[PDB]
């Protein structure tokens, strides 16, 4: 990701997402989500 | 501690939670500081501070004035620091403010090594500037605002957040069948989520218009609770500092 | 005509009624570009754009690309430009970037000119940066989306809104004392208001994540039918 | 109350505070309620 006078830094990462592994189903009803999971 | 709270998006509860979340912790014993970053300025609206009271850290510091003197009382154990009102032509024009106000970090860097409050918190808007980033770089946690929608979930895989913010979820309603298929699953897949939520209220709504944060003006509704659940939780895993 | 959509804040539904009445628009026989000027480039998934297409007319105007070839066609009358992906150091220093895009003016003034498109309408971010700027000022009409609640109501008496904009509200729901208190009082109130209005509405939420338009997902559901009332005051009100 | 200029198409864009009347609330029974429960109302019609 990215890190921002005073000793002081700000790390930004993207959020931790764990695809691993009842959701099939929700997955089929929308594309955006079987999108992201894929 | 100083803690950050910042919407993912804007518009999802981060303000009525500060305000919520401060007044929880200083019935809890905790003396809080609860500091606006926002340049809307509405935080002092849930603190029944006049609409037409325009001073603030920012405000003051902007006319060359000592922002300490920007600070209100709310109770014994709860100062309010209000940005303050910007005009129409310092609102369309943030560029040339949102460079000016860095000393606001060693005001506040100073204010916490002094020990006058437990908790420091922090409303900050849904924004990139200078001086948001500044101001998050102070804080020892920080929590990010969601609501369960197609929006938040886009965004979850998008934008970077804080590095160690827990996410946590308002505005909830059981119900809506897709909001309830991208909750499930999130709760497979979102590694920070929080294990408590506030769920859609209408005394979440209500307590701005009554100008009190949500604990004050109806201590038994459930996302007063809620909120007192989410105070406790700060108390036990948010306290140490960074 | 050039019609420019904004939320009053963040979150507020502007960008699935810029879908929505993009599509309302062509089902009435119009020509219609839409245009995302927001950072966050979401306006794309609501019309099957995958999420990985990075290209969008901003991301190619930083790359030294001609923004002209980012440009998407969705239907035979619905064009769409995307703000394209920016990386996470680019979104956190829009100061190195939100100065680099005056070029989309002139091409979106070009644009205007030669009257290739009926409507070009443009999803605005709730930011005050330079590039917004610009494109409010090429705009010939905007709608300010608000939602009935306490924050919209605080911000209609201290934050400025384009001149001449009209305000549309959206997520109207039932259960809310306060939001009927507010809407009440809006009613008697607020010279801006349009007289129509968007209810929340489950296919409004479901139509993003079938990355449809609403009235596309459900050309029946209610919501689809409060857009088309406002495509068709549009029509009348803000053609020229 | 600010005038944004775009000098790269020669256009200019005004903002202003949006057009809001109370005078006449004062006349429906059922405002005079709302704005009795809610004191963040009643503090803008005030003014
Ligand atoms: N859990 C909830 N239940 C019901 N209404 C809520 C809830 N949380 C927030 N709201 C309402 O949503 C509106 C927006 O809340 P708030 O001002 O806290 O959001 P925000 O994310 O700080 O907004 P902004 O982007 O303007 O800073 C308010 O009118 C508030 O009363
Ligand atoms: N009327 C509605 N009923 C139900 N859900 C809605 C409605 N309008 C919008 N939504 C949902 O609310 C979320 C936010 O909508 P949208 O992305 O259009 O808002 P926005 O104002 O453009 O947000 P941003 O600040 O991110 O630009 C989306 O998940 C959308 O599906
Ligand atoms: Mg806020
Ligand atoms: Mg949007």
């Amino acid at each position: 990701g990215y890190i921002f006078i005073v000793a002081l830094k700000q790390a930004f990462s993207l959020p931790d997402i764990d695809y691993a592994d009842q959701l099939a189903a929700a997955l089929k009803r929308w594309p955006l989500l079987a999108e992201f999971a894929q | 501690a100083v803690l950050g709270l910042q919407g993912v998006r804007g518009g999802v509860g981060t303000t009525t939670i500060t305000a919520a979340l401060a007044w929880s912790l200083q019935m809890l014993g905790e003396n809080v500081l609860v500091v606006d970053a926002c340049p809307d300025n509405l935080l002092r609206l849930s603190f029944n501070v006049d609409f037409t009271h325009r001073q603030g850290w920012a405000r003051a510091m902007l006319d060359g004035q000592d922002w300490r003197d920007a600070g209100l009382r709310y109770t014994s154990q709860l100062d309010l620091l209000p940005f303050g009102q910007l005009s129409i032509e310092e609102q369309e024009n943030p560029q040339h403010w949102q460079t000016r106000l860095s000393d606001i970090c060693s005001g506040l860097q100073q204010l916490k090594a002094s020990g006058r409050y437990q908790w420091i918190l922090i409303d900050l808007p849904r924004d990139a500037s200078q001086i948001t980033h500044q101001l998050l770089s102070l804080c020892d946690h920080s929590l990010a605002i969601v609501n369960v929608d197609a929006n938040c979930h886009i965004r979850l895989h998008q934008q970077a957040l804080p590095d160690g913010a827990h996410i946590l979820i308002n505005n909830f309603r059981i119900g809506s069948q897709v909001q309830d298929d991208i909750y499930q699953l999130w709760l497979q897949s979102q590694r920070r989520l929080l294990p408590m939520l506030i769920h859609r209220d209408e005394a979440m709504a209500e307590c701005l218009a009554a100008k009190q944060p949500v604990g004050e003006y109806r201590s038994d509704a459930l996302a007063a609770e809620e909120i007192l659940t989410l105070a406790n939780w700060c108390l036990l895993n948010y306290s140490g500092l960074k």
